[PDB]
Formats: structure tokens, sequence, C-alpha cells
């Protein structure tokens, strides 16, 4: 009864896809989507950017759950991107690429957040990759933003100011649920889908993706 | 054709009162000074109907103060228009925060296409957000909360001309308004480029003076003048020809001037800062003190107007010797005019030491356009300029100006010119006395169709076939004897004013036979 896309791996399957996982006390699955080409595969993406489509600016109940499909543009839920992080310990790799054709990748070796109660903080360590020297997201953690929750370490509001939610400092060096712009806007748009050490602040990125698989492989 | 100033009382708010004065230099009548927000330079600005009063300190200036403690929704920026012929012209500052949370450390900065610049603010009020930086109130981007610089700074290399206007900078969480503000200005072509196409070179403008990149003529730091900037205008003044007087006891320590887009604005020549409360630390000079004493044989440094050359010596840094260079003067023109309508050929006298040249002298029409002269005779001393209209009219009556600008000076002088229309009169003449070899007539012309004062009066007339006429008539009614038989003959009447123009036309008119 396997509860992410390492597991699928084990089992054989070396190929990209759709797939379902279910979760430990969580009663009811999810399709997914599962990576096996990158590094060593078995990589587990909780969410992907790419077009669009997707309306990223929503609120908790919806942050909490997920949304998109697994096939297209998506996210996860928190509830279940921390239901996963709490049966053991997992690595974080982050997938980017802006419009001139350009690939990077932050990654990062322990991951793991906090409950509902704990506004779903973040705790992150090891910061390595291309997508610059520093981590363009907090590492040492701040509460999860969205636009009905103020939980930023900021005194502003940084959900109604960056679009969507994300890991509000007093806005942080990052945004990758931001606002999609297309190529031309890409240049010199705030609110976007934005990381500091790679690209610039006032960049929009192309195609994001975020992923999890366990340290152990 | 215009001389328009734009002093800003202070650009940083405190609790007291600041002001903004637009002064025009300009006679009969007095266009219309504009003073209103400046909306497209830094978008989502406050609307409120600022009120613009008039100035009387001065000739002709409308003022903007917002008193004491009301200065609420006054940051933003702003601007004055003065306009000419058809063509405009303003000259744009800036309002803000004394306190706000950043310092510009320049209103304005004159840089040009192709250039590396490093557009800062001091960090003053350190706070635990973000910094952040806007221009045209279109978000650029930012710095992390932790890592703020204690210089926040902004690179841009290789401006483009499409690349500039009014920056921003502020604490996140904040107001549009909380910001602190600094003007960028990128002009066409690069230092010393001007023209259409970058394809002709500027008056070389020393002391800081900024070459328009759309006439190759430089606009000059206050307190200074002539093409290229040169001139050691007098003690506490300013302008395009230095006839205007800082108001303050210690001069200009503390107004901050504004000039014509080229520009930018600056202090005072002798007052460094950003409020131009700061004198100037020695061996400098120039506006903001922006200029080093190269003195060659050590004669002493004036943190108002540069080297104070031992008498005989001149130059901007007693580099030369010569006669002592004398800024021109406009003689021989009287106050007032009227000529009469028609070509008009008008001549302008200048002398100076640096003796005018056609390309250094010219006129302006009331309405504010410039003639430039259609030959040039020259003597011993004073050139001498002569210019061209087509048809002058009597809707151009009114002042018109004499502009000599030479290297080592600007003087302009007026004179108000009446065009006044040419007689015609209004009825036919009216025939006394046929004969056989006779005729007598009442020369009508008392009532006549322009104005002026009627100098003389000639009788015209033919029979059929060609002309002739004549005869300078001294009584109304006239007797031409030593005529024909039997002809048809035509009369009419030929009135005259005051010297060139004055023939002007005839009509009237009847016919007879004997």
């Amino acid at each position: 009864p396997f509860r992410d896309c390492a597991d699928v791996y084990q089992a054989g399957f070396n190929k990209s896809g759709i797939y379902t996982i279910y979760i430990n006390n969580m009663p009811e699955p999810k399709k997914v989507f599962c990576n096996m080409d990158v590094n060593g595969g078995g990589w587990t993406v909780i969410q992907h950017r790419e077009d669009g489509s997707l309306d990223f600016q929503r609120g908790w109940k919806e942050y909490k759950m997920g949304f998109g499909n697994p096939s297209g543009e998506y996210w996860l839920g928190n509830e279940f991107i921390f239901a996963i992080t709490s049966q053991r310990q997992y690595m974080l790799r982050i997938e980017l690429m802006d419009w001139e054709g350009n690939r990077a990748y932050s990654q990062y070796d322990r991951f793991h957040i906090g409950n509902e109660k704990q506004n779903y903080r973040l705790y992150l360590k090891g910061h390595t990759g291309t997508a610059g020297k520093q981590s363009s997201l907090i590492l040492h953690g701040a509460d999860f933003s969205t636009k009905d929750a103020d939980n930023d370490n900021c005194m502003c509001k940084c959900a109604l100011m960056l679009t969507g939610g994300w890991w509000f400092d007093a806005c942080g060096p990052s945004n990758l649920n931001g606002m999609f712009y297309t190529a031309g806007q890409n240049h010199g748009k705030l609110n976007g889908i934005k990381w500091h050490y790679f690209k610039g602040p006032s960049y929009s990125l192309r195609s994001t993706t975020m992923m999890i698989r366990p340290l152990d492989f | 054709a215009m001389d328009l100033i734009l002093i800003n009382s202070l650009p940083l708010v405190s609790d007291a009162e600041t002001s903004l004065t637009c002064i025009a230099s300009g006679w009969r009548p007095h266009e219309p000074i504009t003073i209103g927000r400046d909306f497209e330079a830094l978008m989502n600005q406050h609307q409120d109907p600022l009120e613009v009063t008039q100035d009387v300190t001065r000739e002709w200036a409308k003022k903007v103060v917002w008193k004491r403690e009301k200065a609420s929704k006054i940051n933003g920026a702003y601007f004055c228009e003065g306009r000419v012929r058809g063509e405009a012209i303003r000259i744009r500052t800036m309002k803000m925060r004394q306190q706000a949370s950043f310092l510009p450390a320049t209103l304005t900065m004159t840089v040009d296409k192709g250039d590396n610049v490093n557009i800062s603010f001091k960090k003053v009020l350190i706070k635990e957000e973000d910094a952040v930086i806007y221009k045209n109130g279109s978000f650029i981007h930012s710095v992390p909360r932790h890592e703020v610089p204690d210089i926040l700074e902004v690179h841009l290399p290789h401006a483009q001309p499409q690349d500039a206007g009014v920056y921003s900078a502020r604490y996140i969480g904040g107001n549009l308004f909380t910001s602190a503000f600094t003007r960028l200005i990128v002009r066409r072509c690069e230092a010393q480029k001007w023209g259409p196409e970058c394809n002709h070179l500027c008056t070389a403008c020393m002391n800081n003076g900024v070459c328009h990149e759309d006439t190759g003529e430089c606009i000059c730091p206050p307190g200074f003048m002539g093409r290229t900037c040169e001139k050691a205008c007098e003690l506490h003044t300013f302008g395009r020809t230095c006839k205007e007087r800082c108001s303050g006891q210690e001069g200009c320590k503390s107004y901050v001037f504004c000039l014509p887009d080229p520009y930018g604005c600056s202090c005072a020549t002798g007052w460094k800062g950003l409020q131009c409360n700061e004198a100037c630390h020695p061996g400098f000079y120039g506006p903001d003190c922006k200029l080093r004493c190269s003195c060659n044989n050590g004669e002493m440094c004036d943190r108002f107007q540069g080297c104070l050359c031992s008498p005989g010596w001149q130059g901007l840094q007693c580099e030369r010797e010569g006669i002592p260079r004398m800024t021109p003067k406009i003689v021989d023109l009287p106050d007032h005019i009227e000529v009469n309508s028609g070509k008009f050929n008008p001549i302008c006298k200048a002398s100076g030491w640096p003796l005018p040249t056609n390309e250094e002298m010219t006129l302006v029409k009331p309405d504010g356009t410039v003639l430039h002269p259609k030959d040039f005779n020259h003597t011993d001393h004073f050139s001498v300029a002569i210019f061209t209209i087509h048809r002058i009219l009597p809707p151009d009556s009114g002042v018109w100006v004499c502009s000599v600008n030479t290297v080592a000076g600007m003087v302009e002088k007026p004179f108000n010119i009446s065009v006044k229309v040419l007689p015609k009169p209004l009825n036919a003449p009216n025939v006394i006395d046929t004969g056989h070899n006779f005729a007598v007539i009442n020369i009508s012309s008392e009532p006549y169709f322009g104005d002026g004062p009627i100098k003389s009066k000639k009788l015209l007339y033919k029979p059929v076939n060609h002309y002739e006429a004549w005869q300078h008539i001294q009584v109304t009614n006239e007797i031409v004897t030593l005529n024909y038989l039997e002809p048809r003959t035509e009369y009419e009447l030929c009135v005259q004013l005051v010297r060139r123009g004055e023939g002007g036309e005839g009509h009237p008119g009847p016919v007879r036979r004997f």
C-alpha cells in the first residue's frame, strides 16, 4: 500500500506519469505526478507551473487540499505535503526555467513542515544547487500565508501584494505561486513567479516545478 | 522667447511650510503659468486641486504655498508650463517626507545615452522589512530584509533614452507616498553630441552647463550665462540673463532651483547638499560645489564664481591674457516704433568685445518666434544685424526684443511696435464742373479707410487707353485744364502716411467727357 513516488520506483516502474499515492492516517488517495528521470528518479511533484492555465490566487482551504490537475499545472496540498513529510525525512529540489530556455535548480537536504495549528511552517536545511549561491527561500522559516492569512513575519499583508500563497518573511526572496507572466511581460513584474538569486526579483519565470523524494535513495 | 524658472523652497517637507514659485521673465502680457501635480512621472498620486496664488516679490510669478502642518498630500512630483509660439516648456521637481525612510542624495541626474549610472539613496530610518525601488510608479525590484545595504544602489549600464523618469524608494509595507524621490534625465545623444540624429556637436558649455540635444545650445547653471556658460554672473543673481535676485539675506542658502528639461535641478552656485544648506568646501565653486578650482598661478577661489584673476588675466582658470572680455550691450534701440504695414527690415545693433557674429544675434516676434539675420553688416565696434518680414501687419503690434548671446554674456532689450494701417480714401471724388477743355473735382479723402496722419494727397487720372496721372495736391477741390475734347476720363484719390510704406491704394473714381 504505497505512499509516494520513490515507492513507485522501488516497485520497478521507471516511467514518468500520473500515479495514485495513499497517505498514512489519510483515508483516501490523491493522484500525483511522479518524476522518474531526474538525478535518479523517484521524485514526487508538489507543484507544477508551465503555462498559467491554473490560477494560484486562492485561499487556505484551497491551498490546504491542493488543486489543479497532476497532468498539467498543479499544487499537491499542504495537509498532504505535511502528511507526507511526517512519515519520514525528505529532501527538496526545485526545477526552474526562464524564457531564454535556461534550466536551474535549488536543492535542499532536510525538508519538513509543521501542521495546521503551526501554519505549515517552513523547516529547510542544506541549500545546494545552481539557483544562486544563497537560498531564495527562507530556511529558518516563518509561517505559510494566503490571501486570508496574514501569517508573514511582516507587518503589511504579504499575501495581497505578491499574490497567492507562499512562505512570506517580510516578503521573502521567492514566490513560485504568484502571478504567471507570459513572454515579454516577464520582464519587470513584481508579484510574478520569482526566485532572487537566480534570475532577479522582477522576473516572472517560465516553468517551475517543486519536488521531493526521501533522503535514502 | 521665454525665461522659465522653477523655485523649490526646499523639496524636503517637515512640519513647517514649503513653497513652489514659478517665475517667468516676459512682458506684455504674461502667458498663464500652470502649476499642477505631475501625475504622469509618478502615478497613483492623490488628487487635490492645488491653489495657484500669485507672487509679488517679482514681476510675474505664481506660487503654491502649503501652510505649516497642512503639508499632507504634497508627496509627489510637480511641474510648471510657460510655453511660447505653439511650443511648450516644463520643469519637473518633487516633494517628499523629510523623514520618509530614505534620501535620494540628489533630486536630478543629467546623463547621456550609454553611460553607467548608480542611482542611490542613503538609508535613514532602518525597519525590519525589505527595501523597494519604483520608477514611473511601476514596480521593478527590491532587497531582502536582512541584507539591506547602507547606500541603496541601482546600477543601469548603457542607459537608453526610454529608460528615465522619477525613481522611488520605500520600506515595502508602505505608502506610494512615504517614499523618497530622485529624477533621472537621459538625453537622446552622447555628451557633446546633439541634433535630430546625433550628427552635430554642442557649443561646449563650461561650468557644468548642459548641452541641449535639440538646439546644441547650453542651459546654464544659475549665476552663469553665455552660450558656453562661462560668464561670472553678479553676486546673488540668476537666470538666462541674470536679471533676477535671491530674496534671502544670505543669498540662496535654501532655494533649490529647477531648469528646462535637459538640465534637471540644482542649488545656486555656492551651495552643497540636498537642501543647499551646506557651504562649499574650499577649492570648489560651482552648482552643488561640483567644480574644482584649477587656478594656474594661485588666484583666490570663490564658492560663488570661480577664479578671481589678477588684473589683465581672464579665463576659466586664469589661463589666458588679453583684453578683459566685455559682455554685449544693445545700442541705439529706442523705446517706441510705429511702422506701416508691409515688407520690413528691422535692425539690431550690439556693442561688446566678444563682438557679436550673426550666429549670436536674434529677434523675437511678440508671439515668441526666433528670427535670424538675413544679412550682416559690421563695423569697428558694434556688429549690426538685419532681418526681414514678408508683410508685417497690425496684429504684430506689441513688444519685440533684440537677443544678443555671445560667449561672455547674454543681453536682451525691447521695443513696443505699433503697426499702423495705410489710409485709402472712403468715397469717390465728386465732380464740380465740366467743359470742352477742363474739369473741376471734390477730392473726397476726409473719410479714409485706415488711420495715421495724412501727409500728401496725389491725384490720379487716365483715359481708357493707358496710364499717367499726378499732381501733389494743396486744396481739397481741384482743376485740371489742358484737357482733350471728348474723351472718357477716370479719376482716383490716393492718400499718404508716415515714412516707409505710406503709399496705400486708391479706390474711389467717377468718369466724364465734354
